[PDB]
């Protein structure tokens, strides 16, 4: 089902959208993502009527936005005022999917407002920002820039339309707050992608989520210094006629933080567009080549047996659960061993650290790889241009004449560049920290050191995969096509960007009901498992019965036929649309519709989300 | 008090726990509601 015919019912009556967040046309995190692959179903809504709202920055403008004139001259008149009212307002089209307009405001170039628009925030809001916060002066500034630039809009246009004024974060929570406090007409979404106290309750407590309730909010924010940060989050999502949240684990975090159940979950879709079985095979053929230079001289296990496991994304050690996937390895190496099994996993860690260069032992394996490539190819392609000439001619060949010295020669080089003594090292790179790296000292702890009899071999990759790199010269994206099963068991996760790419890109992952796309596939998928979705269960279980559930999720993937899994990845591959945002524009369309009927209910009247988005028990299985 | 809490907002920490506390904030905003 279409994303157009979606409450079609709804007559939007020439409403505008104003879509404002910090990362609109400058990239300062994933939301910028999210906002740049929702513009195209965005303004197929809206048409030119969608205006993304966003801090004016010169790589941006120089990379991104075309500087344009506002189409009509209600912008070009409200442009044209305030920027002649001492601030700096640019107006063009982000070079984008969806080719939005955007209004950019220069947040330096109008400082000069900052402590007569704080003190008025003081005034509006009983929030006051401390001067030494960079980000959250910033934040006011473009609050205050932002509903300046939506009430002269209003003003400087004779039709005066209905604008729904969507913001994304508390960097534009103030200038949703300004808009309420002005009681000028805008229809507010207040979406948060990750409460602002999450993340530091969850890096700090030994337990957050089971104590979200047990959490005096004032005051934790106040022992961290953000307590303006969160006041200005908390009265955006207060001061929203849609409150909204990118996941139902979010939406919790946010009842229990910011003080209101979101009338609506947003989850983050994604340009599916943007992203199987052959491409797999390529991909795990390059994998494959990369293990065999990795472990040359010690390639003493099946690789046709050999499962890839990979973790990826920042390097958040317990926040993205890399010591749950670690303590798993562990354990399932022991299960792989104790029963004797011939498969084994090699389960990558694509986590960025910093690192000085790519270890010497992994540049040389793949040398030797290189090298032996190079000696069979030459070998081979000797022995079929004798061998045709043999059967040319009518003979069959002797194996013995087939090779000659020279040929003898080259693979005893070969050879001898195969024999090492060392076992091929856990990371391919230099860590200016080893001893404090988490990755590696768990590694060391738990004894995965890719020994021979360790049927878990661990390749931590401590930065992002190029494919201009000589180590792995792939991408992420093909790197990963050539996955057997991603694994992101995370703690603290307000939307699973990973794990979404990873499911899109067909394979199957483990997620976290932590995390918001791991409840969202929980919640959209009846047996997640048999579609290549294993949500562990992190709310309810402890870290040690996390990890224990994460081991029986490695151990049965692993006890899986190749049939079995490849039925589970023809499942994960049909599992790409519910995160493609021809469905999940569905949410941000509904929320902009409440908004504009709690905000405008006498023009606009919301009629109360999944349906053809729900995936049953396949009907194979 | 007003223009001094303003002041202390400002320099640092405000009563969070206190008159700086977001009930004093959401019902000022709920006047807006």
């Amino acid at each position: 089902p279409g994303l157009e015919d979606w409450e079609d019912e709804f007559d939007l009556e020439n409403a505008v959208l104003f879509e404002v967040a910090w990362e609109v046309a400058n990239k300062v995190g994933g939301i910028y993502t999210v906002l740049q692959t929702k513009a195209k179903v965005t303004g197929d809504e809206w048409g030119d009527n969608y205006f993304l709202v966003g801090p004016y920055t010169e790589q941006g403008v120089r990379t991104q936005v075309e500087l344009l004139e506002a189409p009509t001259p209600a912008l070009k008149r409200t442009l044209d005022s305030m920027n002649s009212k001492g601030c700096k307002v640019y107006f063009g089209r982000w070079l984008i999917e969806g080719g939005p307009l955007v209004v950019l405001l220069d947040v330096g170039a109008s400082a000069w407002a900052l402590e007569r628009w704080k003190g008025e925030l003081w005034d509006t809001c009983n929030i006051g920002v401390p001067w030494y916060d960079r980000e959250a002066n910033d934040a006011v500034l473009f609050g205050f820039l932002t509903t300046w630039f939506l009430g002269e809009f209003l003003a400087q246009s004779e039709e005066k339309p209905h604008v729904v004024a969507h913001f994304h974060e508390w960097l534009a929570g103030v200038g949703l707050c300004l808009c309420r406090a002005r009681r000028l007409p805008v229809a507010t979404i207040f979406t948060t992608h990750a409460t602002l106290l999450g993340r530091y309750l969850c890096a700090g407590a030994v337990d957050f989520y089971n104590n979200l309730e047990n959490f005096n909010v004032d005051k934790e924010a106040g022992e961290r210094q953000i307590y303006h940060r969160y006041c200005m989050e908390r009265a955006a999502a207060h001061c929203a006629h849609v409150f909204t949240t990118v996941s139902q684990i979010t939406a919790i975090e946010a009842q229990h933080l910011l003080k209101r159940k979101p009338d609506i979950v947003t989850p983050n879709g994604l340009n599916v567009k943007k992203f199987f079985q052959n491409l797999h095979a390529q991909s795990k053929a390059r994998i494959q080549e990369f293990v065999r230079g990795h472990f040359y001289g010690h390639l003493d296990f099946n690789l046709d047996k050999t499962l890839y496991f990979f973790i990826a994304g920042r390097y958040e050690f317990s926040n993205k659960g890399a010591d749950v996937f670690l303590e798993a390895l562990a354990r399932l190496n022991y299960l792989l061993r104790v029963n004797g099994s011939e498969q084994t996993v090699v389960a990558f860690f694509i986590m960025p650290a910093r690192t000085n260069n790519f270890n010497v032992e992994t540049l040389k394996g793949q040398a030797v790889r290189k090298q032996l490539w190079d000696t069979a190819n030459t070998v081979k392609e000797k022995f079929g241009r004798k061998l045709y000439e043999s059967l040319l001619v009518g003979s069959l060949p002797d194996m013995n004449k087939m090779l000659d010295k020279e040929d003898f020669t080259m693979m005893k080089r070969a050879i001898f560049a195969t024999q090492r003594q060392s076992f091929p090292p856990v990371c391919t790179h230099n860590m200016l920290d080893d001893s404090s790296d988490p990755i590696l000292t768990t590694i060391r702890r738990i004894g995965l050191f890719n020994s021979s009899a360790d049927r878990v071999k661990v390749i931590f990759h401590p930065e992002f995969l190029s494919s201009t790199s000589p180590l792995l010269p792939v991408d992420y994206e093909e790197f990963v096509r050539g996955c057997h099963l991603g694994v992101f068991p995370s703690y603290y996760e307000p939307w699973g960007y990973t794990p979404a790419e990873c499911t899109v890109m067909g394979i199957p992952s483990i997620s976290t009901n932590l995390s918001g796309f791991g409840c969202f596939m929980e919640e959209h998928i009846a047996d997640p498992s048999a579609y290549g979705i294993y949500i562990l269960d992190r709310r309810f279980r402890s870290l040690d019965d996390s990890c224990s559930q994460l081991t029986s999720f490695l151990y049965s993937f692993c006890q899986q036929s190749r049939r079995q899994r490849i039925i589970q990845r023809n499942r994960t591959e049909r599992l790409s649309d519910l995160l493609d945002w021809k469905y999940l524009g569905r949410y941000y369309m509904s929320a902009r519709h409440m908004a504009l009927s709690k905000a405008f209910p006498e023009h606009f009247t919301y009629e109360p989300a999944a349906q053809g988005y729900r995936y049953p028990r396949p009907a194979s299985v | 008090s007003s223009e001094e809490r303003k002041e202390r907002w400002e320099q640092g920490q405000a009563d969070y726990m206190g008159a700086d506390s977001f009930d004093n904030i959401k019902r000022k905003l709920d006047t807006y509601l």
